[PDB]
């Protein structure tokens, strides 16, 4: 085993376990006993003060540990820009690989986790890892030499296919037709068994200003307000001529004929929004940020950026079948999608700005989480304009 | 007797050292009592007579025959941290009904467990003299009052318990501080035998169980409740009768009464709380008002109510009904079968900066949901005083992500509804007030008013005001002077928020007035436009 340590001055994580459903507790209990036997983990005393949240996801349960805090405190240790171009990418869960590898003995105490007992009837069961834990930053790292080795063949055999490893995940991307792609994957899983994304289509949609037979005082008002704000992203947007028609105290419903200057002004603005603001470039030294707005009726808008108004990417996510009566479900779904694209494109997860109440999210997000990694997040209060603005994003002619 | 169980490796906090606290000098009458108590422990193997080698020391005292008290506050400051000793406490509403239960006070099981030999030296203390060298000792077992003792004990029990636990699944043991709560549904004969079996097993590890004398018997007092076999009750709540009430008394009283509002229906403390206004001292005597006297009266009577509940039958549904007692005040009860509650509650009015009832409704739903999961590990089926069409109309459009687990409508007034819904579009044929308000934020002098499309106008002069207040006031006037249908334009940023969240309650009296007004209109359209 190689000696791993925490960043200088960093102490072990002591994150409190959130309550879990009986169903989930039973599951973890079963899962952990089995691991205990296989010597993957061991019960621990109270002398170990650390702890990390744990839970179960998905028809059987998979154990998911929340190592965000530990990953952060773990000492530090490349991205293939070609992945983002590939026609299709399939993701694979390779966390099982780790269990074989032993975790340095002196570091194990920091992986300590707790299984909760319903109605505090019994103190929870304490465990710590002996082997590489899935979800920990160090695991994919430590098990790197080993991963290359097992990948070399397939890679060298197919230099046309790009493979990228993120945490427990492996993103394999090629250009073959759908069938020939899925075939190459199995050839890989088989290769691994012995030890559906599409980037080229992720098109950047533009902001689209309304167009009306006739405009009303209101129509302009709402319009001028949005253009004004948007002025922060495109300095060339002008509302002068538009604000002139808005002179006086007419009824909000009265129709205003447009001057030709206003018509041109509107035209220049439409042309400016035709494309994404210039000079936006990704910076590795800076964190990625993803903001989500609830547009409502299953529609959501997001923008990935590092500097305000300098979007690296923006998009729309429509809820998925069988998620209607659940806001939280849609949101977690979208968070996972966006995080995925984020990894695919930059090889890292963005910190999230979620339009939801801390308590609301922390009570139900795990119920629909399906990735092995967990992004960072913070809760916010959507500024009405930001919402109105991206609500203006263009959509397919008929669809797709 | 001590236990033949492995010790847990204890360490002192990072780099710090063992305590060197001077021994508080005592009287010959106390030294004698300690010397004795210590000789008894010494023979029990709990403490070891030691030499000068030890540079550490903790103060020992004498309280009441006499009882010894060692002050480890210092050692505790220098002792490593442990996994928090179960912080959440067991709630009666979460107890499955067992046919039989037995309490086993593994009391001084603290002294029952050995101390990591490596660590014992830091526990050294000294029995003074009548000037001459005192008698030195050190603990060979978990000390009473020491930081890690509770944690270690609990764990020790745990190991010891693993076997039996594993051998008798149809049985349940609840670990809590000094006691073990053991229940089952076998036959009283069989149960009793297991108890005796467990008991016996414990002694097998130097851990000895109670005496027919200390054995506690139902009902059981759990956090103010009384635990009866087939149901639970509340220990009687006593409201002292006096002719002289001090501040302290009233607060104390309000305290006890607040807790009671959880279990008892109808408890009120408004008038009593009023008494605290401008109080200058705790010992200050505040004469009860007439209303205060009555309130207190009616409450004395409500506490004469035999409030009771049932236990947890997992094989049965879990239901939670909610009511809106007042604006921001919510009451709820969780029962499996009608009228047989397991637990009930009320959430103190929340004073947000701005929000609405449907929102507050989900918040109640969410605190309850989290509660349930801790108590039962499941989430209840909700009976909420709100229509499905209402819920649907609000949630689908609200800027924030929200949700309510499976629920159903229960028509039990008052019902929670949307007090108003701003128009999606400008209203045709409705006046259009262009409102606006400005004010020297420094001189706090300002004006506000409007100018409708129909030519109507106004401006009001205001002193001691802020720009926000003027703007909102501009909106308020518009609302006043308008008809049941009105369009309002405003460059107010705070109005933008209203359009988004359409709050029906806030912290500003102003907003409040506006809301009242909004509520009263038949149709309102609020449009925002940038300033200048
Ligand atoms: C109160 C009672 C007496 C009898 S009996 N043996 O007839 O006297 C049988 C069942 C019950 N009660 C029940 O059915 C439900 O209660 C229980 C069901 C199972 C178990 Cl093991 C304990 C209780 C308790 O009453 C209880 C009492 C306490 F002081 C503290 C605690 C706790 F562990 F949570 F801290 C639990």
């Amino acid at each position: 085993t190689v000696p791993v340590k925490l960043k200088p001055g960093m102490d072990g994580p002591k994150v409190k376990q959130w309550p879990l459903t009986e169903e989930k507790i039973k599951a973890l209990v079963e899962i952990c006993t089995e691991m205990e036997k296989e010597g993957k983990i061991s019960k621990i005393g109270p002398e170990n003060p650390y702890n990390t949240p744990v839970f179960a996801i998905k028809t059987k349960w998979r154990k998911l540990v929340d190592f965000r805090e530990l990953n952060k405190r773990t000492q530090d240790f490349p991205h293939p820009a070609g992945l983002k171009k590939n026609k299709s990418v399939t993701v694979l869960d390779v966390g099982d690989a780790y269990f074989s590898v032993p975790l340095d003995e002196d570091f194990r105490k920091y992986t300590a986790f707790t299984i909760p007992s319903i109605n505090n009837e019994t103190p929870g069961i304490r465990y710590q890892y002996n082997v590489l834990p899935q979800g920990w930053k160090g695991s994919p790292a430590i098990f790197q030499s080993s991963m290359t080795k097992i990948l070399e063949p397939f890679r060298k055999q197919n230099p046309d296919i790009v493979i990228y490893q993120y945490m427990d995940d492996l993103y394999v991307g090629s250009d073959l037709e759908i069938g020939q792609h899925r075939t190459k994957i199995e050839e890989l899983r088989q290769h691994l068994l012995r030890w559906e994304l599409h980037p080229d289509k992720w098109t950047v949609q533009p902001i689209v200003l309304p167009e009306k037979d006739s405009w009303t005082v209101n129509d302009i008002q709402k319009l001028v307000g949005k253009l004004n704000w948007a002025s922060q992203i495109y300095p060339g947007i002008k509302v002068r001529q538009l604000c002139k028609l808005l002179r006086g105290t007419k009824a909000l419903t009265e129709v205003i004929p447009l001057t030709e200057e206003a018509e041109l002004e509107l035209a220049e603005n439409r042309e400016i929004l035709k494309e994404p603001v210039h000079g936006v470039y990704y910076d590795p030294s800076k964190d990625l940020i993803a903001e989500i707005q609830k547009q409502g009726q299953g529609q959501w808008t997001y923008q990935i950026y590092q500097e305000p108004f300098k979007n690296l990417k923006t998009g729309k996510y429509a809820r998925m079948r069988g998620a209607h009566t659940n806001d939280v479900k849609q949101l977690t779904e979208a968070v996972q999608k966006i995080t995925t694209e984020s990894i695919v494109i930059w090889g890292k997860t963005p910190k999230f700005k979620l339009p939801i109440q801390k308590e609301t999210w922390e009570t139900w997000w795990t119920e629909y989480w399906q990735a092995t990694w967990i992004p960072e997040w913070e809760f916010v209060n959507t500024p009405p304009l930001v919402k109105l603005w991206y609500q203006l994003e263009k959509e397919p002619i008929v669809g797709a | 007797p001590i236990s033949p169980i492995e010790t847990v490796p204890v360490k002192l906090k990072p780099g710090m050292d063992g305590p060197k606290v001077k021994q508080w000098p005592l009287t010959e009458e106390k030294i004698k009592a300690l010397v004795e108590i210590c000789t008894e422990m010494e023979k029990e193997g709990k403490i070891s007579k030691i030499g000068p080698e030890n540079p550490y020391n903790t103060p020992v005292f004498a309280i009441k025959k006499w009882r010894k008290l060692v002050d480890f506050r210092e050692l505790n400051k220098r002792t490593q941290d442990f996994w928090e000793v179960q912080l959440g406490i067991p709630h009666p509403a979460g107890l499955k009904k067992n046919k039989s239960v037995t309490v086993l006070d593994v009391g001084d099981a603290y002294f029952s467990v050995p101390l990591d030999e490596d660590f014992r030296k830091y526990t050294a203390f000294t029995i003074p003299s009548i000037e001459t060298p005192g008698i030195r000792y050190q603990y060979n077992v978990l000390p009473q009052g020491w930081k890690g003792s509770p944690a270690i004990f609990q764990s020790s029990m745990t190991k010891i318990l693993e076997p039996f636990r594993k051998q008798n699944p149809d049985i349940v043991i609840y670990q809590y501080m000094d006691d073990l709560y053991v229940g089952s549904d076998l036959e009283i004969g069989q149960h009793r035998t297991k108890i005796e079996e467990l008991r016996q097993h414990l002694l097998r590890w130097g851990l000895t169980t109670p005496d027919k004398k200390h054995q506690k018997e139902p009902p059981f007092l759990w956090m103010g409740y009384e635990l009866h076999p087939d149901k639970w009750t509340v220990q009687p709540i006593v409201l002292p009768e006096k002719d002289s009430w001090t501040v302290n008394d009233i607060q104390k009283l309000v305290g006890k009464l607040n807790w009671a509002s959880q279990i008892y229906p109808g408890i009120k403390v408004r008038q009593l709380c009023k008494l605290l206004r401008g109080t200058k001292a705790l010992t200050e005597v505040i004469p009860l008002t007439e209303e205060a006297e009555l309130e207190l009266a009616e409450n004395r009577e409500i506490l004469k109510e035999p409030v009771h509940g049932v236990y947890y039958d997992p094989s049965k549904d879990l239901i939670a009904e909610i009511q809106k007692q007042g604006q921001g005040q919510w009451t709820y009860q969780i029962y499996q079968e009608p009228f047989k509650n397991l637990k009930t509650g009320k959430y103190a009015r929340m004073r947000g900066a701005h929000t609405n009832d449907v929102k507050q409704l989900t918040e109640a739903v969410q605190k309850i949901t989290t509660e349930s999961i801790v108590i039962w590990g499941k989430t209840p089926k909700f009976k909420l005083p709100i229509q499905k069409e209402t819920w649907e109309t609000w949630w689908t459009e609200y800027w924030q992500a929200t949700w309510i687990p499976e629920w159903e409508f229960v028509n039990t007034p008052p019902l929670v509804k949307l007090w108003y819904q701003l128009e999606k579009e400008p209203i045709v044929g409705a006046e259009t007030f262009y409102v606006d308000g400005a004010a020297n934020r420094e001189t706090k002098l300002g004006k506000a008013g409007y100018v409708t499309n129909r030519g109507r106008q106004k401006v009001v002069t205001l002193t001691d005001t802020t720009n926000q207040k003027t703007e909102l006031q501009a909106i308020y006037l518009a609302l006043q002077d308008s008809g049941l249908e009105v369009n309002i334009v405003t460059d107010s940023q705070y109005a933008l928020g209203i359009i988004q969240a359409q709050p029906d309650q806030s912290e500003s009296e102003l907003v409040n007035q506006i809301i009242e007004q909004l509520i009263k209109k038949e149709k309102v359209y609020l449009a925002w436009v940038p300033a200048h």
